[PDB]
């Protein structure tokens, strides 16, 4: 509440919402932390660092704007919920419940309020196509990010993407992220779903400059210390946006990962710059802060300016999968890079095998087809059939898979990249038998 | 088992089961 | 015809390939049916009798792999196949080792290395091939390093004008001719869903199903030779006869190319057309008769697939009995001279 | 009329190709030739629906989005890999007579890069290999000339030789690594260079393998 009457400090017309509002948040909070449990997921763990990062949302998103209606204030809430606590969640009935709850929470302490305006199923905000923080509806950031992505296909990587509804999804938090104070990330999920690459699509998509730790045989916790001191001095003193992103072949090694909790949590790691190296870090933070336009003299107010710079620049982006100390977990912004749903298998299908014939005129539509994707067209063509088989073919792996489990033997995980393995290959042997034919001819 | 892998689950079902029954559930101290 | 039929064949072959691989002969055939079972429901047009080994590969390159070290089975040439057309680097899960000496032989002229994760020297060796290009067979996959991620996941930075990848704390020039193998000698190994997606698994473990299949192959190669020929006609009018015969049809092009007086000198070139008749004859009869011809090598299989049942359970007892005694060690190859001296020199067959 | 309001703007446009193709390749950035090409593209879409059903028009329109296709081929062959060696052997291949100081951006979007991409490709992956084997070598050179011999003290009698472990390490490391190469696929042009260094990798070798033999001796020795 405390909290609160600051933050909304800055607009006059919304400071009778700041008890109420407070009230909210702490409902839905307590909700959460009796619905969802550690013994459930590892990663279920709430504390008051997640109501302080709802704060920190919604201060970040109101202190440009000049003036909101009591429903944007609303929104924003909703959305905030909606980003620290729905994206941690596995299961799909968890994500329905924080959902409804969310409105529910909203309506029971905010009355009288058009839940229509407040509350739109695709909550979304995003300033890339404003200048400020704003609402935004889908299709422009879908064709925002589609033509980045085209963009992302020359400079960097070349293998290309395709962006369906949880790859945008995933952009969108990621982007939030990397822009809120001390925003870290922590992408948990199955392997090959794509963590890495959209972390370095949306650090790149930003301006972020993406560094990595480079562990070795026998990596020394003096090399770490060092690679910190380079990372620290870029994001404080040079005022460099930094997505430090580590993923689990140097995240297993916990006695790093309890050093970085420092970071993660204050902004600092105290004694990493010790006698010259804290006598050059002070010389260019005196350096960065006269080129911004600060005369901090002292060595403890250039240390705050430091760590402030450090917070506002440096964001630390982990990647694993499904061991890590909670505290580790309750630092870092949690979300889940679930399996491909079939509508994510149906859209990579259709965008990868575009270049394909696949188009037969006299294709007769079966009575009874076997349908995979619910919302397939109807009646369908030969290229949607030939995609609804690729989506079949890959849940017969899962239900395969998932037999021999019960049976008792060995089985192995069916990633996305499988399916990407199976479209790659299906385009290669469609062209090849093509062309073979067609010189025969 | 390994002589002929396919029964052996259901029949290891139903001996733990039985086993369960027979062997007390606690033994006081 | 066959342009309607490419893509549900391609479609299926695809599917073989990307998934298939780390199951047992059986599992392999029950997912080619539940795909061929769905193709059919959808109305996609693809051929009802989809020889995958003849579809993916030609005779040339079957030859050349016989001259490998590669074993004349089924499920040895469906994993060479993978082996070959892959686009993730492979895991090869052999317990005999005749799938690693058959690398070895295919990538000889390309200068492969075999290394081993056991081995202090792996990564520095990894490093060379990496940078100089050279294939490499890495063994012991049990013990898998995850240095090796990155370059499983082909994660590269083309910083300057030079294409980098991390394998520990050195960034390694990757080059083009790169390519690894990854294998074991356990079949009973369990891998993280991260190795799984970084790897394409090729499964050549004999299992009873596998085993079953080599029996009878051999079973009716040696006492029904007539029904064997008949199958391989069937394997090979897959596409074998229709390359032969247009091979002789381009020949033919050619001998008619040079056509000035010679061509009625003796006015008896028809002969090679009609050699060319003759053959076209032959494989429109194998053609036309090719449902009865499955019809009889199904039957005559199944006459012995007993026999084959036998065989398999007998040397999975052979195999298992090492529990009851640890003298009690029997090779499967152990197992296969029993098999043919019961098939072969058998005086009683006298 | 309209038809000549369309050869005017098709005209302007070629202007501005041309203008475009004039850039030495020294100083074509193929970031910022994405960037104005987009602006080219923006400002023939930007024509009324009646001049853009003409022909010239269409085959203009095709044409720069040609060019941006190959824009990535553009980046591919703007690398620091591709040298004078492999620009020889595109002149060669390409039986064109460029020259290279002379070299344009428009001699090269002339030549169709989309048609010849199994050509450039194939350059580009010797490139990229051959100068994966000139930064190995640049590695060693830098190694083998900025490495010195650790000396510590020994009993106020000598300054004895420590670290054996690691140069021995190091030594047999890029002695092994040289061997590689010589079972490169590209291991032509830097053949010599190879030879040498392995010559000189060879002796160090020989030399400190007798040199910790004596050094231990010598030490049990003194004691
Ligand atoms: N939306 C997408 N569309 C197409 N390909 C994708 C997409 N997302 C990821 N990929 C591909 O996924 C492959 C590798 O997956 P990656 O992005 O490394 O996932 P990860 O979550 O980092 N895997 P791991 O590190 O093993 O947990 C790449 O070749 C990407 O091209
Ligand atoms: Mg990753």
């Amino acid at each position: 509440g405390t909290f609160n009457r600051a933050m909304l400090r800055l607009i006059p017309s919304l400071r009778t919402y700041a008890e109420p509002l407070t009230a909210a948040m702490v409902e839905f909070y307590t909700m959460s932390q009796e619905r969802f449990t550690q013994d459930t997921q590892p990663h279920y763990i709430y504390s008051p660092r997640e109501m302080t990062r709802w704060v920190r949302g919604i201060f970040e998103a109101l202190r440009p704007l000049e003036t909101l209606p009591v429903e944007g204030l609303i929104r924003i809430w909703a959305h905030e919920a909606l980003r620290l606590f729905q994206d941690r969640l596995v299961e799909d009935e968890e994500r329905r419940w924080t959902d409804e709850n969310i409105d529910t929470v909203a309506l029971k302490h905010f009355p009288n309020i058009d839940r229509e305006k407040a509350m739109s199923r695709p909550i979304l905000y995003s300033n890339w196509l404003s200048k400020d923080y704003i609402p935004v509806d889908q299709e422009e950031l879908r064709d925002y990010v589609k033509a980045r992505l085209k963009v992302f296909y020359e400079e960097e990587l070349d293998v290309p993407l395709v962006l369906f509804n949880e790859v945008l999804d995933h952009v969108l938090r990621i982007d939030r992220i990397f822009r809120q104070p001390q925003g870290h990330l922590l992408l948990i999920g199955v392997s090959g779903a794509g963590k890495t690459t959209l972390s370095r699509f949306v650090a790149w998509m930003n301006g972020l400059s993406v560094y990595q730790i480079k562990v070795h045989r026998k990596y020394t916790g003096e090399d770490f210390d060092e690679d910190l001191r380079t990372v620290l001095r870029r994001s404080g003193c040079k005022n460099e946006k930094i997505a430090f992103i580590m993923d689990e072949s140097n995240v297993l090694d916990s006695g790093f990962l309890e050093r970085m909790n420092t970071l993660l949590a204050n902004g600092e790691v105290p004694g990493l710059f010790e006698g010259d190296e804290y006598a050059t870090l002070m010389t260019q933070c005196k350096e960065g802060a006269q080129k911004e336009g600060l005369m901090l003299d002292s060595h403890e107010e250039l240390y705050k300016w430091f760590t402030s710079q450090v917070i506002r620049n440096l964001h630390v982006v982990f990647t694993m999968n499904p061991a890590t100390s909670p505290a580790l977990f309750n630092r870092c912004v949690l979300n889940w890079f679930g399996d491909w749903s079939t509508e994510a298998l149906y859209q990579v299908g259709k965008e990868f095998t575009s270049k394909m014939d696949l188009e037969k005129p006299n294709y007769i539509v079966p009575d009874y087809m076997p349908v995979v994707y619910d919302k397939l067209p109807q009646p369908p063509s030969h290229r949607e059939a030939i995609v609804n088989s690729c989506v079949f073919v890959h849940q017969t792996l899962h239900q395969a898979n998932a037999r021999l489990a019960k049976r008792g033997g060995r089985t192995m995980a069916i990633t996305p990249r499988h399916y990407l393995d199976f479209i790659n290959h299906y385009a290669n042997l469609f062209h090849e038998k093509r062309s073979e034919l067609e010189e025969q001819q | 088992m390994l002589e002929d892998e396919d029964a052996w689950m259901r029949t290891l079902h139903t001996t733990a089961s039985n086993w369960l029954h027979l062997i007390p559930q606690t033994l006081s101290h | 015809n066959q342009m309607s039929t490419i893509a549900g064949d391609c479609l299926l072959s695809a599917a073989f390939i990307a998934y298939a691989g780390y199951f047992d002969q059986q599992m392999r055939q029950n997912l080619f049916t539940t795909w061929s079972h769905h193709l059919q429901q959808a109305n996609i047009q693809f051929r009802t009798d989809i020889a995958r080994t003849e579809y993916l590969s030609n005779a040339d390159e079957r030859l050349r792999w016989q001259a490998s070290s590669l074993p004349a089975d089924d499920l040895c040439t469906e994993n060479a196949i993978m082996l070959k057309r892959f686009n993730r680097y492979p895991l090869i899960i052999d317990p005999s080792g005749q799938a690693t000496e058959f690398i070895m032989n295919e990538y000889k002229d390309r200068k492969i290395t075999r290394t081993s994760f056991l081995d202090d020297a792996f990564r520095k060796n990894l490093e060379s091939a990496l940078r100089f290009g050279n294939p490499l067979l890495v063994q012991d996959v049990e013990s898998y390093d995850p240095v090796l991620n990155p370059v499983l996941n082909r994660e590269v930075r083309r910083t300057g004008g030079r294409v980098l990848i991390t394998l520990g704390d050195q960034d390694i020039d990757l080059s083009p001719s790169f390519v690894i193998f990854l294998s074991t000698r356990d079949p009973t190994v369990e891998f993280p869903p991260d190795l799984c997606s970084r790897v394409t698994f090729v499964n050549f473990t004999v299992t009873r199903s596998s085993l079953q299949s080599q029996c009878l192959n051999e079973v009716l190669k040696a006492e029904r030779p007539d029904v064997d020929e008949k199958r391989s006609d069937l394997l090979k009018l897959q596409g074998e006869f229709q390359l032969r015969l247009r091979q002789l049809e381009k020949s033919l092009l050619q001998a008619l190319n040079e056509v000035k007086g010679r061509i009625l000198d003796d006015d008896t070139i028809i002969t090679t057309l009609e050699n060319l008749k003759r053959e076209a004859a032959e494989v429109t009869r194998k053609v036309e008769e090719t449902d009865i011809v499955m019809q009889e090598v199904e039957t005559v299989s199944q006459q012995y697939l007993p026999l084959s049942t036998a065989c398999s359970s007998i040397y999975f007892t052979m195999e298992s009995l090492k529990q009851i005694h640890f003298l009690y060690q029997y090779s499967l190859q152990f197992f296969l001279d029993i098999y043919h001296n019961v098939l072969y020199e058998n005086p009683n067959l006298k | 009329q309209d038809l000549k309001g369309v050869w005017s703007e098709l005209s302007k446009v070629w202007e501005q190709i041309d203008q475009m193709k004039e850039q030495p390749w020294v100083s074509v950035q193929p970031r910022k030739l994405r960037q104005n090409l987009d602006a080219l593209l923006n400002q023939l879409k930007s024509f009324p629906a009646r001049l853009r059903q003409y022909a010239s028009y269409e085959f203009v329109q095709r044409l720069l989005k040609g060019y941006m296709k190959i824009n990535m081929l553009v980046i591919e062959l703007k690398s620091e890999a591709l040298k004078d060696r492999h620009w020889k052997q595109l002149m060669k291949r390409l039986h064109v007579n460029w020259v290279v100081s002379e070299l344009t951006l428009g001699q090269i979007w002339d030549v169709d890069l989309q048609k010849n991409e199994a050509i450039v490709k194939d350059v580009l992956l010797v490139a990229q290999g051959e100068m994966a084997l000139e930064e190995f070598l640049k590695q060693i050179r830098e190694v083998w000339n900025t490495y010195e011999l650790d000396l510590v003290n020994y009993q106020n009698k000598c300054r004895l030789i420590r670290g054996w472990d690691d140069l021995f390490n190091k030594v047999k490391e890029h002695i092994n690594s040289v061997s590689a190469m010589k079972l490169s696929p590209y291991y032509k042009v830097f053949e010599e260079d190879a030879l040498s260094w392995e010559d000189k990798l060879n002796r160090i070798m020989a030399l400190f393998d007798v040199w910790i033999d004596v050094q231990r001796r010598w030490v049990y020795l003194e004691g």
